[PDB]
């Protein structure tokens, strides 16, 4: 979506890994970069589960990077920076974990969740 | 006496050097001249006296149900420093390194990857830069080193410091999976010209899927790394490993069978009305393979069978197998027990063939 | 996930590398669309596409397909009988989970397609 | 607890384990119980409805799943509709879903008082395939093993195949019948296959173009969607509502849907871009018609 | 962002040949020279990846992020 995206901060901004040029390409994609892959189709009925608009999915290729990508979202929120104290105790979201937190924020490459607390 | 087993074609996938372009290129980049360490080999096997159901079940487990090793990298191995490629994420990386082939005898290998990109252009990590860093001494290598694992941006770092060897089966991560499907076609049955505009829009063969019993088949199969010099032992241990795992499933169920006089609730059994025995099991995580091999057999062994059938939902994760037939509770499991008597054989009667012919 | 053609459509099955279905050669679908979905919107474009990517593959090149450019199906389905193809793009396959051939040939080939960025985990 | 009137997380239980009768437990979802399953906008009386929630313990799968078959009470389709469902929790309210709401009341439509659901697309035209008397392959036959194949996911009571042996032919019509027979009904009708707008051309098989049932029994003709296409009044679901009760309607319609799956199955079912190619002697008759219009137009302006 | 390490459809490694390939790809358009339109069958084969619909696929039409970034 973006070339700069790593440096960029994005919200609900989808990098996928892998684009193929299509095996039948058209004028446009001389402008604009082609993204999607050329996936092997085959046009039958395989036991249902691809009926109303639906459609069967290898699993392997899912596995191997098809259509497979990053999801990015921006948490910003502004002004001090830091863990609560439990000196604090009543005013403490309930049921926050307030863990995993170094220097007032979740360091970077730490999984969250939704109990846990960020910033 | 009869191989069950036939004659069998190995044929590894090498480079052909006499292409210029090829030669210049593999000499450029990895100072290739020769073949590399590992090689796909094709493996066209012909099958004669055997049901469709014990091939294509052969077919399956060898392509993804069958125990392979991959690398993965462990919890915390992407090192993350101020200096790390901002475009090499541990998503990408993980993904590629995951599927490279590999031929591993030993699961104690770890790898690490310590790449670092001082020069004013990109530089493209290869393969080869995996440096291994555990057990013993690799005195061949296990995956080829001309795989492009990613590339660097000027300046830019990339360490990843523990890729140990992982086991898995494929049908859980495609990482896993083993052979690739090259061919499948029944010796036993008439094709049409499917040139002709008459034929075109059939199958070719001659007798409809709905009534043929085809027992000669060919079955061709691609492993996608094996070492040179060691084709033939990998190709037999393969296949040997694809019968016995087969068969300990089959045992498994076996062993159901045979503790049918104490409840299980894997296996539960009925008498309806006239006589007629239902016996229902099932087994969770299990597949088409056994299913269909099991319907198979039983049918087999039961031609006056009132129903056999299985029904893998692809929800509920499991294998349902009814079995009604005009019999009594024990006579029933006696059948059904000397139905995977005969499965078991025949596919140790695999195994010895695949021992007898590729040597 | 969408074709080019603009038919759109959601993926509700995964299925493994041993249940999909596979042709004589091994080929097996990343994607298996109703034929029910063609005739109705007439999404001739995908049908056409595959068609000539089939052809495309095997000659080992990329072609335009542009619209409005002079198209003659006929002669892309004799281009696919002299790359050894049926004239069709259909070929023997055999189902996955059985191993049975299907009477019919089964129409597969290389079709473009897109991830729309419309995401389950965000919609539910 | 109600004798504390306090509402407790189960994470917090020091010693509750003593569940006392009289306090409310909020349990998880499980298989089998109902839930209202509704599709906006909503406009007919079956846009909401309550189905028998089953739990699809797959953590990889976020979607609603239903019978393709059950779209026609929402006007859903899956090319990224979405839709509510809530879990009656209360007791009250699950009684009325159970007894009142349940998506077997409008299996008849309030508005024409025909039936909503049947067959639609691959289970049309595989209930055709399958009863259909000839095949490219001659005669449209399957041995013992594949007609018990047919029955291995309608999740009903199978039939008897004991009478056959394995290499005993079994017609489409045939297999059909063993699972109509459960619900017997009469049904006499030329089915979608037969046309008059086809009949010039096309050599049109007798055993198909009439489609008969006597008492559950498919003796002729082939099943499409006059017969168990969706909406179809008179057709055979519509008949099963009526004698038996829309919910044996349902069922039937799930066991047919089954038969005709796992019959393509075998047969296999495609379209190609050769599928819509004329030949070369018809493109020119095409041609020739069309050259007769722009003639007929060209005298007009000639006048 | 580079040629996938296996087929994305079978599971064929073409990673194994494709730095081989798009080298030897660059330098044989540039003997015979559309360039997409310049026929790949045979330098495909000489790497020994096999006539399959899918491998061949993902080779020729895999877009390289060094290409375009
Ligand atoms: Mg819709
Ligand atoms: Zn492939």
């Amino acid at each position: 979506y973006c070339f700069s995206w790593p440096y960029r901060v994005d919200m609900n901004r989808f990098f996928q890994f892998y684009n193929e040029m299509p095996l039948v390409k058209t004028i446009a994609h001389n402008y604009v970069i082609p993204n999607g892959l050329n996936t092997i189709v085959a046009y039958m009925i395989y036991g249902g589960y691809n009926q109303e608009d639906s459609v069967i999915v290898s699993q392997s290729f899912i596995d191997r990077g098809g259509f497979a990508g990053t999801f990015y979202r921006e948490e910003k929120v502004e002004l001090s920076f830091g863990k609560p104290d439990p000196l604090i105790t009543k005013n403490l979201k309930p049921g926050a974990n307030y863990e995993k937190l170094v220097d007032g924020f979740v360091p970077v490459g730490t999984v969250v969740k939704k109990g846990d607390i960020i910033i | 006496m009869e191989k069950i087993f036939q004659n069998v074609e190995i044929k590894p996938f090498l480079i052909d050097f006499s292409n210029l372009f090829i030669k210049n290129a593999a000499k450029k980049l990895f100072q290739l001249e020769e073949q590399l360490p590992l090689v796909p080999v094709n493996v066209v096997m012909d099958f004669k006296g055997i049901s469709r159901a014990a091939v294509h079940g052969l077919s399956r487990v060898l392509q993804d149900e069958i125990p392979n090793y991959m690398l993965d990298i462990k919890p915390g191995g992407y090192k993350i420093e101020d200096s790390t490629d901002l475009f090499m994420t541990e998503q990408f990386i993980r993904n590629r390194i995951n599927f490279i082939p590999i031929y591993a005898k030993n699961e104690t290998l770890v790898f690490a990857l310590r790449s670092l990109n001082n020069s004013c252009e990109v530089k493209t990590i290869y393969s080869r830069d995996l440096i291994q860093v555990a057990g013993p001494k690799l005195k061949y290598p296990i995956f080829n080193p001309t795989f492009e694992i990613g590339f660097l941006q000027p300046g830019k770092s990339l360490i990843i410091e523990d890729i140990y060897i992982k086991k898995g089966i494929g049908r859980k991560h495609a990482a896993f999976n083993l052979a690739v499907k090259t061919h499948f076609s029944h010796l036993d049955i008439e094709q049409y010209p499917t040139d002709k505009k008459e034929y075109m829009a059939l199958s070719g063969y001659k007798q409809s899927s709905m009534t043929s019993d085809p027992r000669h088949h060919r079955l061709g199969l691609c492993f996608p790394a094996v070492p040179l010099p060691h084709i033939n032992q990998a190709v037999r241990t393969y296949l040997k490993n694809a019968c016995r795992i087969i068969i300990g499933r089959i045992q498994s169920i076996q062993k159901i069978y045979e503790n049918f006089e104490e409840p299980q609730p894997e296996l539960v059994l009925f008498s309806m009305d006239e006589e007629k025995t239902k016996a229902i099991i099932t087994i969770k995580d299990e597949t088409h393979t056994i299913g269909n091999l099991l319907k198979t057999y039983i049918y087999e062994m039961i031609p006056d069978i009132s129903f056999v059938g299985y029904q893998c939902v692809p929800h509920k994760q499991e294998m349902v197998l009814t079995i009604i037939h005009k019999a009594s509770q024990e006579d029933l499991i006696t059948l059904l027990e000397k139905s995977i008597q005969n499965i078991i054989q025949t596919f140790q009667i695999l195994e010895k063939n695949v021992d007898e012919l590729i040597a | 996930m969408s074709s080019r053609s603009g038919n759109k459509g959601i993926a509700a099955l995964a299925l493994p590398t041993s249940d999909m279905p596979f042709t004589e050669d091994g080929l097996q679908p990343d994607l298996i669309v109703n034929p029910h979905s063609h005739p109705s919107r007439m999404t001739n474009g995908q049908m056409i596409e595959t068609t000539v990517g089939l052809a495309n593959a095997l000659q080992g090149v990329v072609t335009d397909g542009t619209a409005f450019l002079p198209i003659n199906v006929q002669l892309l389905s004799e281009r696919l009988a002299q790359e050894g193809l049926r004239f069709n793009g259909c070929q023997k396959m055999f189902n996955g989970q059985t191993g049975e051939y299907f009477d019919a040939a089964i129409f597969i080939g290389p079709t473009y397609h897109q991830r729309l960025q419309k995401f389950v985990l965000d919609d539910r | 607890k109600q004798i504390t009137q306090s509402v407790h997380d189960i994470e917090g239980l020091k010693q509750d384990f003593r569940l006392e009768v009289g306090d409310i437990l909020y349990r998880d979802v499980v298989t089998g119980d109902v839930a209202f399953f509704n599709r906006q906008p909503s406009l007919e009386r079956s846009s909401i409805g309550v189905h028998r929630i089953v739990v699809l313990e797959n953590p990889k799968i976020s979607t609603f799943q239903m019978n393709v078959s059950a779209c026609a009470w929402y006007n859903a389709d899956f090319d990224g509709d979405q839709m509510n469902l809530w879990v009656p929790w209360s007791v009250m309210s699950r009684v009325e879903a159970e007894l009142l709401c349940s998506v077997r009341n409008w299996f008849i439509s309030t508005k024409s008082s025909g039936p909503v659901n049947g067959q639609v697309q691959d289970s049309t035209v595989g209930s055709f395939l399958l009863t259909r008397t000839n095949t490219p392959m001659g005669k449209n036959v399957m041995n013992k093993l594949h007609a018990m194949g047919l029955f291995q996911t309608t999740q009903t009571d199978p039939p008897c195949f004991a009478n056959y042996s394995p290499t005993d032919l079994l017609d489409g019509k045939s297999v059909v019948s063993m699972l109509l027979r459960q619900t017997p009904i009469n049904y006499q009708r030329a089915p979608t296959w037969y046309s008059e707008v086809y009949a010039p051309y096309m050599h049109y098989n007798k055993q198909d173009i009439s489609t008969q049932i006597r008492n559950g029994e498919l003796i002729e003709g082939v099943l499409d969607k006059k017969a168990v296409g969706a909406g179809s009044s008179g057709g055979i679901y519509h008949l099963i509502s009526r004698r038996y009760g829309p919910q044996q309607a349902l069922k039937m319609i799930f066991a047919t849907q089954q038969l005709a799956l796992n019959y393509v199955r075998n047969a296999g079912f495609t379209v190609s871009t050769a599928d819509m190619l004329l030949t070369p002697e018809a493109h020119q008759e095409v041609q020739e018609i069309i050259n007769e219009l722009l003639l007929e137009s060209e005298e007009i302006n000639n006048r | 962002m580079l040629i996938p390490v296996v087929c994305f459809t079978c599971g064929f490694p073409i990673g194994t040949y494709a730095a081989i390939f798009d080298k030897a790809r660059t330098e044989y358009i540039k003997t015979k020279m559309a360039s997409l339109q310049i026929e790949l069958k045979d330098l495909i084969t000489a790497l020994g990846i096999p006539m399959r619909v899918c491998c061949r696929t993902h080779l020729i039409t895999t877009l390289d992020y060094r290409k375009y970034y």
